[PDB]
């Protein structure tokens, strides 16, 4: 940087810039029937569970 | 040794010190301008006068007291060395 | 091997943590595109940064 | 199977907390960048924030952030104050700058040089105390308005 | 051993989420306190920043 005790840089023009920011807000709602996952409708497994 | 390993960080502590060094040099040579665009040089007391306006203090209050403000800053940086060299419990947040 | 996926699952989790440590450091410290040098004359109005 | 299902539900709870943090941050940008103008540096893109527009995305949001970026800088000589009449003058807004011969006052973020006047400046104290102060005229519009 | 290792990886995920929250705050203080002047009370030390 071109620093001194008496030097200033001043902009004589501007740019208008547009930038994108992406944020996750949610995820897919996934349910499980835990008894049907573990036991696949076997009553024998359901009684053990 | 039991199938357990430590992987190195991508950036070295030298590279973190180089980023940290650039952030200091940007701020003391150009104030906040390097944060938004190119680094625009400004004199350091002139930058501290913009900081005093940013807290509702008039900039003559910096320029009329500039040597006192520099001494209070310089003395308060000395207290950081004194504190860190003396203490055992500031960096407890990192040691944990 | 009777246990199926449990090891691949545990390694995927630890790999995800390890990649996040680099991301965390990058988002904190890589906030400038240019490595700024401080001038060789330290004429900062009487403020001392050494 | 029960160990497998506990492993899934625990990872889903931990993953849901990351989404909740991300959504709270998205809600905060909707407030501070779409519904307002933020002065927080980097909160609404890089540059000085003007406004943001939200756009809907699958399981997310996109903010289109509009910023002002200063673009074509020139070097000037500068002083903290002007010495005029024993009086030290300071800018009300802006900064004193010289084109190498003539002194002006400008706003800080866009070069618009103005003649240094008692309308642009305020006085405090004298030339004894300010480091780096420069001798110059300060114009008064009331004097020629009478004369 | 598998139970021990699942327990370790679960503590590490929960602990990594604390470090991510801390690093996000650090990155925000890097923008708002080092790259700017914050007006947010007590975000960048006590007193007017």
């Amino acid at each position: 940087v071109a620093y001194s005790n008496n030097s200033i840089a001043i902009p004589t023009n501007f740019t208008i810039s547009v930038t994108t920011e992406i944020l996750p807000v949610s995820m897919t709602k996934t349910s499980v029937d835990c008894t049907m996952y573990i036991c696949g409708d076997s009553t024998e497994c359901s009684n053990l569970l | 040794f039991n199938g357990l390993t430590v992987l190195p960080p991508l950036l070295t502590d030298e590279m973190i010190a180089q980023y940290t060094s650039a952030l200091l040099a940007g701020t003391i040579t150009s104030g906040w301008t390097f944060g938004a665009g190119a680094a625009l040089q400004i004199p350091f007391a002139m930058q501290m006068a913009y900081r005093f306006n940013g807290i509702g203090v008039t900039q003559n209050v910096l320029y009329e007291n500039q040597k006192l403000i520099a001494n209070q800053f310089n003395s308060a940086i000395g207290k950081i060395q004194d504190s860190l060299s003396s203490t055992a419990s500031a960096l407890g947040k990192l040691q944990n | 091997l009777q246990y199926g996926s449990f090891c691949t699952q545990l390694n995927r989790a630890l790999t995800g943590i390890a990649v996040e440590q680099d991301k965390n450091t990058q988002e904190v410290f890589a906030q400038v595109k240019q490595i700024y040098k401080t001038p060789p004359i330290k004429d900062f109005g009487g403020f001392n940064f050494s | 199977r029960l160990q497998s299902l506990q492993t899934y539900v625990t990872q889903q709870l931990i993953r849901a907390a990351e989404i909740r943090a991300s959504a709270n941050l998205a809600a905060t940008k909707m407030s501070e960048c779409v519904l307002g103008q933020s002065k927080r540096v980097d909160f609404c893109g890089k540059g000085y924030h003007l406004m943001s527009f939200p756009q809907s995305a699958p399981h997310g949001v996109v903010f289109l952030h509009v910023t002002y970026v200063p673009a074509q800088e020139k070097n000037f000589t500068t002083a903290p104050a002007i010495c005029h009449d024993g009086k030290a003058h300071f800018p009300r807004e802006g900064v004193f700058v010289s084109n190498g011969t003539h002194w002006f006052v400008t706003q800080r973020n866009f070069y618009e040089p103005q003649i240094i006047t008692t309308d642009n400046t305020f006085v405090s104290g004298n030339c004894d105390v300010v480091i780096g102060i420069v001798n110059n005229t300060v114009y008064d519009p009331l004097q020629p308005e009478l004369d």
